[PDB]
């Protein structure tokens, strides 16, 4: 099938993935959080965190 | 009810003739029988 | 020009007019590096394939970018060398894996792989795509065999040239 | 014992499984696809087939 390369960016940080072109976004938007953070906490830089209430 | 109160103070049962609709809720532990386990754990409180 | 950066490998830099950076790889590789020309947010300038031997086989990728098309890339980073340098362990991790291996040099060893170009003469080809491992085979001391690519518009487009001697 | 439940994506869809949480990816991704085809033959999705060479 189908998938992306793309970039991400987030928490001062920019990191390249694949992402599962035809797949809902709310299908892998945890995932994803869990990987940025993941390579933030190996990076040594503050993970991502929910402020509150939001999405 | 699955986010403010836990699954050791209120739980949860559907009773459905549509369990398709209902096929998220496997995931909630609120929904996990204590009493009968199986392969995935706790059993899944929805009956048809 | 040298940089170290969050990173991962030490990379040096050349600049003139404009930077310039190589990576050597070490039977054919893809040809397929022409989609690398247009990163996520960079945009260089040329992919040059060089290659240089007999005997002292050596293949290179040399690399330019101009900063002043990439100004809106290097505003977002803390340096435009650490842009490219970024940008060529990008492409030097994706070449990396295979049989053939991929590191930036550093510029001591650019300036080495300057004079080993150099060591001390024919037409450029219109059409290429078959000839390279046959324009290897003329008899010389050295031999010096190299293809550039360009974004003449979004597609990129292909030219080669030689040197014997 | 304990056992992930896990939600594997595969040509579009997303299965649900039980897999053992102590034993290797390579032991238990042997029975794995065949329960993924099964299931995709059972939504009636052409089966996951592999082409030239990998794992």
């Amino acid at each position: 099938p189908q998938a992306a390369v793309v970039a991400i960016m987030a928490a001062d940080v920019q990191i390249a993935v694949v992402l599962d072109a035809h797949a809902p976004i709310s299908v892998m938007i945890d995932p994803l959080l869990k990987v940025v953070n993941t390579r933030l906490r190996e990076l040594g830089v503050a993970p991502l965190e929910a402020k509150g209430r939001g999405r | 009810l699955a986010f403010s109160h836990g699954p050791d103070h209120v739980q949860m049962i559907v009773v459905t003739s549509d369990p398709d609709r209902w096929d998220w809720v496997k995931w909630i532990p609120h929904f996990g029988d204590p009493r009968r386990r199986d392969a995935a754990g706790n059993a899944r409180m929805v009956y048809t | 020009d040298h940089q170290r950066r969050f990173g991962h490998d030490v990379v040096g830099i050349r600049e003139y007019q404009g930077q310039l950076v190589a990576v050597v790889t070490v039977w054919l590789p893809v040809e397929a590096v022409a989609a690398r020309l247009r990163q996520f947010d960079v945009r260089l300038d040329a992919i040059d394939i060089v290659s240089v031997g007999t005997d002292e086989h050596h293949t290179w990728l040399v690399l330019r970018m101009d900063p002043q098309r990439n100004v809106a890339a290097v505003a977002a980073r803390d340096s435009v060398a650490a842009t490219l340098a970024a940008a060529t362990e990008r492409l030097a991790h994706d070449l990396n894996g295979r049989r053939w291996t991929a590191r930036p040099l550093t510029s001591s060893e650019i300036d080495d792989m300057d004079a080993t170009v150099l060591a001390g003469w024919v037409s450029p080809r219109d059409i290429t795509s078959e000839t390279l491992e046959r324009l290897w085979l003329p008899d010389t001391e050295a031999t010096a065999v190299t293809v550039r690519l360009r974004p003449r518009h979004g597609g990129v487009e292909v030219s080669a040239w030689v040197r014997y001697h």
